[PDB]
């Protein structure tokens, strides 16, 4: 319906996104000055501290704009927070599946403080929607309280 | 780490293998009822899981082989 | 009436087109990676297998918007 | 209510401007090919006939846009 094609751009790595057309600006400013706080592009991957994967363009930008959301500018609240819920949305949708942050950062480059990279920027946008984590066991503790595993403290 | 307490999906959950289970030494019969104790050895190599090693002196012979070999063993 | 003014940039030529404010951004996404289907732009009438004239940039925008349409995406018919 | 962040920068020196929803991309606009008026940017204070502060910013701006409403296009009355 109201949907605005938002693309987000390094090196050899792109995302396509479909914002609402009202939204469609908002989340062009927050592309655009975000493509600045990134260096200058490796058409490779290993550029220390900066993007790998396609799960660290999505992963780094939720970020960025939950920084603005919850710190300084009061002219746009509500459309950082819509911002926010639609990248939240095409993240868990997408990258996510369901699953937790964990797992999933848990694939990416081989750089041990990139997927701790992953986590924060999630659990950043996580909080500055308000949205508290839901309610669910891991496999582990499934499995656990069906008494298959025998966990201790 | 971290990520296997949180882990959502199936067959998130590895268990550290033991030794006695894993490689436990076992027993089975066939069709034609032998009984072979079951371990990787003798599974692998198709009869009993004591075996006599080569040596040179000994068990150069083409003789001493094929008798060993002939009672079902594995030899070098 | 619901109008929303559109530009066709390229090297010395650009037109200037009259969009009703809904459709004013889904034409902006045609012309946007539109403009980076053609090369890098000469300030001349020469670069072979790219725009001479204003004619040349209707009618090869005319059939980049027309492949999205019947083919492929159907989230915008 | 209806309002849309609106920049302007130069150099070291950017302004903040709150634009109704409906007027925010004629205003988009008006910036666009602003900054292409402006030269090539200078992230100190000193380039002859060009902007050393943000007061200036806005004034070279004002001025920009009254050329187009009392002047030329009929179409953005």
């Amino acid at each position: 319906q109201s949907l605005r094609p938002l693309v987000l751009t390094h090196g050899s790595l792109e995302f396509s996104f479909l914002v609402p057309t009202s939204l469609h600006f908002q989340a062009a400013q927050l592309k655009d000055s975000f493509l600045a706080t990134l260096p200058q592009p490796t058409e490779e991957l290993a550029q220390d501290d900066e993007p790998s994967s396609v799960v660290e363009l999505v992963a780094r930008y939720i970020a960025f704009v939950a920084h603005e959301v919850d710190e300084g500018d009061e002219d746009a609240h509500p459309t950082n927070l819509e911002v926010l819920k639609l990248i939240l949305n095409e993240f868990e949708r997408a990258f996510m599946r369901g699953n937790d942050v964990h797992a999933i950062a848990a694939n990416v480059a081989g750089i041990t403080a990139k997927k701790i990279g992953v986590v924060r920027a999630y659990y950043a946008g996580r909080a500055a929607a308000g949205r508290a984590p839901k309610p669910y066991d891991s496999a582990l503790f499934r499995a656990a309280a069906e008494n298959n595993v025998k966990i201790y403290s | 780490y971290k990520p296997e307490l949180f882990d959502r999906d199936d067959n998130a959950v590895q268990f550290a293998v033991d030794w006695v289970k894993e490689h436990g030494p076992r027993l089975v019969k066939t069709s034609v009822g032998q009984t072979f104790v079951d371990t990787k050895m003798s599974r692998l190599l198709g009869v009993p899981p004591v075996m006599v090693a080569g040596m040179t002196p000994t068990t150069v012979p083409w003789d001493f082989v094929a008798a060993t070999m002939n009672a079902g063993y594995h030899i070098e």
